[PDB]
């Protein structure tokens, strides 16, 4: 070592809710010890250094703690903005063969904000893509929480195969994702069949937008 | 102060690349560590080296890079980090990083200088520009008063596409969603933005760097 | 005209 370990792997907590991130050090590391937040898709930022010193700019309900081989950083009063992963890290240098910079395998917060339903969109395919040989159907369930489910239905059928999901990451105002589903058919697969649907499911709420193939 | 980032790119299995690290607005009467840590897709972050900015030039190497990395200050404002017998194991977001050294115990002795990242694929498949098809609700749809357009991109490889409409002018109400990886290996993402009616046809500029390729798709209701 | 280490390891 020193090999830092993170546990839970993941936490979920309500807005204003609280939530405590465990790390550990396979051996004593006195206070030498960051804690970074990193959102999808952005660069890490420091939060914490020493342990338990704030960083310039981080609110003061980021509080770090520990020392020697267990840390915490546990965060109140969760907002949206909290969303994200977090790291602890080494950061230590006591000579040119004795230092430590690794990080440890990070937590991911989920914040649960207030519950809102998707609307639904569903886009046919453009008329140059099915000279391609292949056709993609993107359906879109914007601004929802919490999480949904998509089927793809092709005159009533479930589709199961040809099927990609990608979500946006919470948004840091109101904690609501976004969908992007999308279904890929052959040409003759496509020009085979009339209706075309995407039904995206929110616990007991669901919302359908169809199209038909001839009307498009 | 800022640093930025640059080499990165598609690679072959073997091969060699030479990130740069740049920086900016910084000054001499301290001392740092200048790191460079990765990021696989979807994993966690990584530490690579570091080296110290003092004549000394002392570095230190995470244990499975010291062999296949170097790292070195080329000047007082870059550092570069040369990769060697890559595999597909290397493929990752590198980022370059900045923290003080100890000093008198009273510095901010963690990295809190970060890059952007660069994004370094090894790959033995030959990069390919993405096709871009135009969203838009089927024409047999009753018109609104706002209506949501966009621009599928399709087929690219490797990471990254970026996507701006209108050439940045027009941000409010975009979303551009992270990419997806279809089945023969290639990548796939949707940028939609919502508009009203009566508003100009809208421009979507998709920008894939490994094929030195832009592609506008102007597209409308 | 050189960078401090930081102290060995209390424990």
């Amino acid at each position: 070592g020193p090999v830092l370990t993170q546990t839970p792997p993941s936490a979920s907590e309500p807005v204003g809710g609280t939530v405590t991130i465990k790390c550990q050090a396979s051996q004593a590391i006195d206070e030498y010890l960051g804690w970074y937040q990193q959102k999808p898709g952005q660069r890490p930022k420091l939060l914490m250094y020493y342990a338990s010193t704030l960083a310039s700019g981080v609110p003061s309900r980021f509080k770090g703690s520990g020392s020697g081989t267990q840390f915490t950083l546990t965060i109140s009063d969760l907002e949206c903005a909290d969303a994200a992963t977090y790291y602890c890290q080494n950061y230590y240098v006591g000579s040119s063969t004795n230092y430590a910079f690794t990080f440890g395998g990070g937590t991911e917060v989920v914040v649960k904000g207030d519950p809102v339903a998707p609307t639904v969109l569903i886009f046919p395919p453009a008329a140059d893509q099915v000279a391609t040989g292949t056709v993609t159907i993107v359906c879109v369930a914007n601004k929802y929480f919490p999480d949904v489910t998509v089927t793809w239905e092709v005159d009533g059928t479930t589709q199961t195969t040809g099927i990609e999901n990608s979500k946006t990451p919470q948004n840091s105002a109101d904690c609501t994702y976004n969908l992007s589903s999308t279904l890929t058919l052959t040409s003759t697969q496509y020009n085979s069949h009339k209706e075309y649907t995407c039904k995206v499911t929110q616990g007991t709420t669901s919302v359908v937008q169809s199209f038909n193939r001839g009307d498009c | 102060q800022s640093l930025e980032e640059s080499g990165g790119g598609p690679v072959k299995p073997g091969g060699t690349l030479t990130l740069t690290c740049k920086a900016s607005g910084i000054d001499f009467s301290s001392f740092y560590y200048m790191c460079w840590v990765r990021q696989a897709p979807g994993k966690g972050l990584e530490w690579i080296a570091c080296i110290v900015t003092d004549i000394t030039g002392e570095s230190y190497y995470a244990t499975w890079a010291k062999g296949r990395f170097a790292i070195s200050k080329t000047s007082s404002t870059t550092v570069t980090l040369q990769m060697t017998s890559l595999t597909a194991a290397d493929t990752a977001t590198y980022f370059c990083a900045r923290g003080d050294t100890y000093g008198y115990g009273d510095t901010v002795y963690a990295l809190n200088l970060w890059g952007p990242g660069t994004l370094v694929t090894v790959s033995s498949g030959q990069p390919k520009a993405p096709s871009v098809f135009p969203l838009a609700p089927c024409c047999g749809d009753t018109p609104s008063s706002t209506v949501t357009l966009g621009c599928l991109v399709k087929g690219y490889l490797p990471e990254p596409v970026t996507v701006t409409w209108n050439s940045g002018t027009l941000t409010n109400g975009v979303r551009t969603f992270p990419s997806v990886r279809q089945s023969s290996g290639l990548y796939s993402l949707s940028s939609v933005v919502s508009v009203t009616s009566s508003s100009q046809p809208v421009t979507c500029n998709v920008a894939h760097p490994a094929t030195n390729t832009k592609v506008d798709k102007t597209v409308a209701p | 005209g050189k960078a401090m280490y930081a102290p060995p390891i209390r424990g």
